[PDB]
């Protein structure tokens, strides 16, 4: 253990910087995802014909 | 003898209720000539699917023939006074007028009651305005900006009744039988829904007279949502392109309808070819925006200027720039109330819309009420971060996406 925590004196702060970033992308990903279907969703859902003469 | 002392120079409009309800109104001028008309409250907009394009119809029949006397009689009698008929129908408004002489009046009168409650629907007739309106189908696609308005109406009221045209679909104007035609004048054609409205060398009490005498047989007895879509016909050989944007505009009763007007007046056509203002006006909803024809390569140029002219009415309006827009509204008020037709039509459009005649002055203390606090406040309430309706007859490549257009109607710096 002693060895393990000289080998990584980061390990807690690694972890805890690492949950913090978890909850932040559950918390992201969904928003952004969702941003992007609202601005496409004019060209995800238009519809067009073709009126020839 | 100033604008304000003159405006009460205008002669009121007396209006008289029938015992049916037909409304009679008239204003009196020492003029030799008048135009007398029937308003009636039934448009494009009151016909479902299946009789979209009854109306229209009707208008196209309506002096081919009555009960009392033939088509050909009626359009003769009509020649020999030296008198006009003439009709049009809006998606709200339905207009029979006949234009004479001062003293043609009780002919004429007369005439329009033939002409609105006993109407011969001759069958063969009926194939005629058939042929007539499948030919005038053809004639219309020539015009670009009908077209365009039409694509902006069926876009931005999309599933509602005011979207459809007044001219209807080409099978429903084939398949319109004359018993739905006869249905439509029964349930529609009828009063109170009617303003017999006359000016110029009219008596008022003539014109009561005329009316009990001949249009008093009479019968006595979906939410408006505006979508804001887009539609894009491309046909790129095309010379010019044609774009109408619109957002949604208040309705006949609204405080806000005079600073809309003004805001329209203070809106550089040296970007663009043509560029016009247009602040068409309904029951409960409206069209307010532009229209302008572009070359194929400045579509983006001229939308970029006209929404950044909306965006500076909506943020900031100097007083120097409303008080040219009023005084613009005050003159092209006036100017268009000058002629008999003009104030014939205002008084029925005003007692089907207004239920009353508002008068000059009214109009002008309202627009003295306007101030540039007040544009900016109306515009940013009904222009400022509001999803347009946009249609663009083309050539259209260059026109900005609707993402792009609608990211246009706010300003980042505000």
């Amino acid at each position: 253990t002693f060895l393990r925590w000289a080998s990584e004196p980061e390990h807690d702060h690694r972890k805890r910087m690492g949950l913090k970033m978890l909850m932040m992308m559950a918390l992201l990903v969904p928003l952004v995802y969702t941003i992007k279907r609202h601005k496409w969703s004019v060209l995800k859902s238009r519809k067009l014909a073709y009126r020839p003469p | 003898a100033t604008f304000a002392q003159a405006l009460q120079f205008v002669p009121e409009t007396q209006v008289s209720l029938l015992d049916n309800g037909l409304r009679v109104a008239s204003e009196q001028s020492s003029q030799p000539t008048c135009t007398v008309g029937v308003w009636i409250d039934v448009g494009s907009r009151f016909e479902t699917e299946k009789n979209n394009g009854a109306g229209y119809f009707l208008e196209h029949l309506a002096f081919k023939g009555t009960k009392n006397r033939p088509g050909s009689a009626l359009e003769k009698e009509v020649e020999s006074m030296g008198a006009h008929l003439n009709a049009y129908s809006t998606r709200e408004h339905t207009a029979y007028y006949i234009k004479a002489l001062s003293k043609d009046l009780p002919k004429a009168v007369e005439l329009l009651g033939d002409i609105v409650q006993n109407c011969s629907l001759e069958d063969s007739q009926i194939e005629k305005e058939r042929d007539v309106i499948l030919r005038e189908m053809q004639e219309n696609d020539a015009s670009m900006r009908d077209v365009v308005f039409n694509y902006l109406h069926a876009t931005a009221f999309q599933g509602t009744p005011l979207a459809q045209a007044v001219e209807g679909p080409s099978e429903n104007v084939r398949k319109l039988s004359r018993a739905d035609l006869t249905e439509y004048l029964s349930t529609h054609y009828k009063a109170p829904r009617m303003v017999l409205a006359a000016a110029g060398g009219v008596e008022h009490q003539q014109l009561l007279d005329l009316a009990q005498k001949h249009l008093g047989g009479i019968p006595w007895t979906t939410p408006c949502r505006f979508t804001g879509s887009e539609i894009r016909h491309r046909d790129d050989a095309l010379p010019f392109a044609h774009v109408a944007i619109a957002v949604e505009g208040p309705g006949w009763a609204s405080p806000d309808n005079v600073a809309l007007q003004v805001a329209n007046a203070i809106i550089a056509n040296k970007l663009c070819q043509s560029f016009q203002t247009f602040s068409i006006c309904y029951a409960e909803t409206g069209l307010l925006g532009a229209h302008f024809v572009c070359d194929r390569m400045k579509i983006d140029d001229m939308m970029f200027v006209l929404q950044g002219q909306w965006m500076r009415l909506c943020t900031s309006a100097t007083e120097s720039e409303v008080a040219r827009g009023k005084n613009i509204l005050r003159n092209a008020l006036v100017s268009h109330l000058d002629g008999t037709t003009p104030v014939c039509e205002d008084i029925g459009r005003s007692l089907l819309t207004y239920g009353r005649r508002i008068p000059l002055a009214e109009w002008e203390s309202r627009i003295a009420e306007v101030d540039a606090s007040v544009v900016r406040e109306i515009c940013s309430k009904y222009i400022y971060d509001q999803c347009p309706a946009v249609a663009g007859y083309g050539p259209i490549e260059q026109l900005p996406d609707y993402n792009r257009i609608r990211s246009g109607m706010f300003w980042l710096r505000f």
